[PDB]
């Protein structure tokens, strides 16, 4: 009864499909969704959205940003910037970007904006390291 | 601020003893005659069918047809708390034998049926779930003491509410005077607030005891 | 947060977040997903 | 006299056990305000659970109050 | 905005417009977007979001 | 007197539960502030729940003050 | 004479801990109120854990009340 | 001296109710900090409810302090 | 004889301090309910921490029992 | 020396009001951590409000500290 | 005989002060469940901070229990 | 010899006040976990205010323990 609209600018995953549970990493806490959830909305963060349909199938969809909205009519609208299954990802690439991000942090110096970008890429790299190694 | 009095729980104050105070809810039972019910029958039927629907989420297979006992226990508790607050009626729930009848036979019913049916699960209820070895034995012994004396505290709970409720009302009444209008109005208004509290707690205490027995008959 | 504290828009954060995601798409899907403009 | 004197002292020490019942009542009824603030459409069902919380909150204090009444003029 | 149309629309161009609305600091309470809806192969409708 | 001392000691230990009223009131009225921090236009409906929480918590305050009077003039 | 008399002093002070049991039960059920405004679909599983929380909370009050009965007449 | 000792013990046992007002003040002022971090634009009415929370939590603290003097000088 | 009476007050006083274990156990199991309301797929990790929370709070409760037993027959 | 002995017990039973200062300071400054975890832009407005809450909470602790000295060198 | 008796009452009173450590431990491991239920990837530093709270709350609890022995065998 | 007796009971009852330090420490380091779980990028600033919370709660607790020593050697 939980309508799922997990889409992306690249791909489209679900369209009004009944899902038993979707766990979303948001800025308001990496909480989870069940049918007839709390009417709320939150902002996505780099992490592993998971899909648990009516058959209990576990699917992992790493995203990089986005939005999550749950309305009062048990309608779930999760839109993410680039949602991919995590199986087509590399932990070695995750640490390579993470090491590159650490270099950006160390070489930022007085460039506070570049320091923020290094911190942002650090969060993305650490998210993918846990995503790919799990 | 004057004085106080107690001892409203004498079963044999007269040769027509106070055992008739337990036979008063038989009057209030809605005996049904016509096909289309009357106003109080429909109200009682709607309330009971409402409670049966609410308890249907917590029934389970082991209490497949024991909901009649739970509802009858609910109506007995309610009519032994509501009737205990009317003035010239001795407090039946203050007598421990009523509370002994309320808790002890049904608890022995539920613990022996659990022991015969699911013996290992009954012993596993005496341990917190996922308890490691060094944390095991003291939790087991205390929860053994807990599950042995928990219904005894249920009987105490049903007694203590009406004992404390009736002690408070008798205290407020005895510290007032008929002649003084100010004191009488203060006493009356204080009892009205206290009765609203005591009526509310009496219904809620009956509701929670139905809920507790429905949970403990499900297992 | 750090992004708002450094006065960086969330859209700029989105583009940095998606570029780092795309750079970890080594085997086959890096060129197919990135169509530039 | 002294036996009755210590019965009154123990009755007063039994009156201690009502403060925490007032704490549990304030915790349920305070959280009920939060519970009604978040998704007010569940007002009736949340009120039933909080009233269920109040049922067991004061009853734990009534155990000590009955113990106070036992040592007041019953023991 | 100019120099647009030859390239296919992707999300980066949308974010360029989105960042333009934010950092300009212009006051706005409500608003709408004018676009040609895709009714059919031969029919297009001009609506507002 | 010895029994007069027992009444006073009981009465002092009957004022313990006034602390429970203060905690129950502080919990309810504090949680009202969080519950009102969202939905500022829902002032009046949520205010009714808090006064209900205040009345029950203060009812426990007078419940402990009951034994204060009983150990001061009754027993 | 002071043996059973001071036993009654100890018994009144032994049944204090049921107050915190009442505070504990209200803590569990108050948190069930906040925990039910979000996620009503987990009503049964949250309630069963809350009952286990309530059972372990009331076990502490009975633990103190049994200690009160230990000093009352159990020697 | 014996009845003077009862007054001093009764006062020293009745002055523990201010601990509950100390907790109730901490709850409201604690919840004020959280309630003002979220939606700070409601400052004036938030501060009013906080003062309302203080004006009942501290006042019921003085309920026991009145009983402290009632066990000290008056009775 | 006086040592017998003084042991009884102290043993009762030692069981005053189990209310805090009663309240804290309700706190840790209350926050289990909120923490399992959101994020339901961490049930195993959340409930294992609730057991650890109960195992340490009741450990303080058994420390009260240890001193209550120490002041009832040991010393 | 019995009257002075009762005053020593009375003051000793009056210093339990510091527990009200402990919980209130702990709850307020804990809530400040939550209130400064999010929205750190108002970290001077929230800090000023919490110090106000700390001052009122600690004032109740000084109230019982005064009452301990009020039963010590005042009567 | 008087000195051994009053030390027995005093050590019984000193054993109450471990209750707050019982409530504090039940508080800190409560909020550890909430803090792990949201963003569980920080379990290493969360449990490091949670054991810091436990190593300070129970330390104050053993501080009371150390002082209980000092009034049971030292003084 | 009752003056030494009164000091033993008073210092025992004075030492209860460290319970409020126990609950406060368990509260602030509990809320530190929630504060660390939400926006952990301010870890050291949040931990700094957490220590300030600890240095304002346990200080009151050891302020009360200091009064216990004063009640054994100065009062």
């Amino acid at each position: 009864q939980m309508a799922f609209t997990f889409a992306a600018p690249s791909q489209v995953f679900y369209n009004n499909a009944n899902i038993r549970q979707v766990d979303v990493p948001s800025f308001s806490g990496s909480f989870g969704i069940l049918p007839a959830h709390v009417a709320t909305l939150a902002v996505l963060k780099p992490g592993v959205v998971t899909v648990y349909q009516e058959d209990g199938s576990t699917k992992k969809y790493f995203v990089s940003s986005g939005t999550v909205t749950v309305n009062d009519d048990s309608s779930v609208q999760v839109l993410a910037e680039e949602a991919v299954p995590v199986e087509n990802l590399d932990l070695q690439a995750a640490r390579d970007i993470l090491s590159k991000a650490q270099s950006d942090v160390t070489s930022a110096g007085a460039d506070m904006l570049k320091l923020a970008e290094g911190q942002i890429a650090v969060e993305v790299g650490e998210a993918l390291v846990k995503a790919a190694e799990g | 601020m004057m004085a106080s009095l107690f001892s409203v729980f004498d079963p044999t104050s007269s040769f027509l003893s106070n055992w008739l105070s337990m036979l008063i809810p038989l009057l209030f039972m809605v005996m049904s005659f016509w096909l289309i019910p009357s106003r109080p029958q429909f109200l009682a039927k709607s309330v009971l069918m409402g409670l049966n629907r609410e308890m249907s989420l917590l029934m389970g297979p082991a209490s497949f047809g024991a909901n009649i006992l739970v509802i009858a226990l609910f109506l007995f508790i309610l009519f032994n708390n509501f009737i205990g607050l009317f003035p010239y009626i001795f407090t039946a729930t203050s007598h421990l034998a009523v509370t002994l009848s309320l808790a002890v036979p049904l608890w022995i019913s539920f613990i022996l049926y659990t022991w015969i049916k699911e013996t290992t699960n009954a012993l596993a209820h005496l341990v917190p779930l996922g308890t490691p070895a060094p944390l095991m034995p003291f939790m087991v012994l205390m929860e053994i003491i807990s599950n042995m004396i928990r219904p005894i505290t249920l009987s105490v709970r049903l007694a203590a509410n009406m004992i404390a409720g009736h002690l408070l009302l008798t205290l407020l009444g005895a510290q007032g005077t008929l002649e003084n209008l100010y004191v009488t109005s203060i006493v009356v208004f204080s009892q009205i607030i206290l009765l609203m509290l005591e009526f509310s707690v009496a219904i809620i205490q009956s509701y929670v005891f139905m809920t507790l027995m429905t949970l403990y008959a499900s297992e | 947060s750090g992004r708002r504290g450094r006065h960086v828009d969330f859209g700029a954060s989105v583009d940095f977040e998606v570029h780092m995601m795309r750079r970890a798409l080594k085997p086959e899907l890096r060129n197919e997903a990135i169509k530039r403009e | 006299d002294i036996d009755s004197a210590a019965k009154f002292i123990g009755a007063g020490a039994a009156t201690v056990g009502v403060a925490g019942s007032g704490a549990g009542i304030g915790s349920v009824f305070g959280s009920l305000i939060i519970g009604y603030a978040r998704n007010p459409s569940l007002k009736q069902q949340l009120f039933s659970y909080a009233i269920l919380g109040f049922a067991l909150s004061e009853a734990m204090g009534l155990f000590c109050l009955m113990m106070a009444f036992l040592l007041l003029f019953a023991f | 905005c100019n120099d647009f149309g030859r390239r296919p629309p992707v999300f980066e161009d949308a974010t360029k417009v989105a960042r333009a609305v934010l950092e300009s600091g212009m006051e706005f309470t409500n608003g709408k977007i004018v676009y040609n809806a895709f009714r059919s192969v031969v029919s297009f409708r001009t609506t507002d979001i």
